[PDB]
């Protein structure tokens, strides 16, 4: 699971 | 006097315009609701793959949202995120697609944070059925599963889900639109 950019 | 005609005019105008944007709205929000989900399966149909392509690269859209969907009537309420060009590590050579948690108006009766597994994927269109997916267990310590703060929370999910080139070469795409399912687990859950 990884996050997307701050945006 | 005319200043009177012409103030009524006016008002009438202004309110015209309102029940205008009132009714756009509403055909959006029938929309949404025609396309909801509770039982934490989601069927995201993307038309105009091309055009919306394009707004990617020319950063005009980076993202899209689908509709939200529910793992039971007053379960938690989520939704996808995909950048068409890829976001993070996959930028410009992926497609990036990602899982969201929504402020759902029941969260005060749900668990958290969020636990259940969800799966990701890309429907093939083909007749070979090769469709693209990976799942993944929600980290616990993750800003992404906790209890919604505002609207939505951080997006989760995998930024080099797909080579935007195996995309483009494969069935995936057909009559300029794509596919993308998203299955939360629910059954193992105490439900209402």
């Amino acid at each position: 699971p990884q996050q997307a950019t701050d945006d | 006097n005319t200043g009177l005609l012409e103030s009524q005019l006016s008002r009438h105008d202004q309110m015209l315009s309102v029940h205008d944007i009132r009714l756009a709205d509403m055909d959006l929000r029938f929309q949404v609701l025609e396309t909801a989900s509770y039982n934490g399966v989601l069927i995201w149909k993307i038309r105009d793959y091309k055009r919306r392509k394009q707004e990617a690269v020319m950063g005009k859209t980076l993202s899209l949202y689908s509709q939200p969907f529910y793992t039971g009537y007053f379960g938690y309420k989520m939704c996808a995120r995909v950048y068409l060009n890829g976001d993070g590590m996959g930028k410009g050579t992926h497609l990036s697609l990602f899982f969201v948690i929504m402020r759902g108006e029941y969260d005060a009766l749900l668990p958290w944070p969020f636990k259940q597994k969800v799966t990701l994927m890309l429907m093939d269109q083909g007749s070979s059925r090769r469709h693209l997916g990976d799942a993944f267990k929600p980290d616990p310590n993750s800003s992404s599963f906790k209890k919604p703060t505002g609207e939505m929370n951080i997006a989760s999910g995998c930024p080099v889900f797909v080579a935007q080139t195996v995309l483009e070469n494969g069935t995936y795409i057909k009559d300029d639109t794509i596919f993308i399912k998203v299955i939360v687990d629910t059954s193992d859950l105490p439900d209402p």
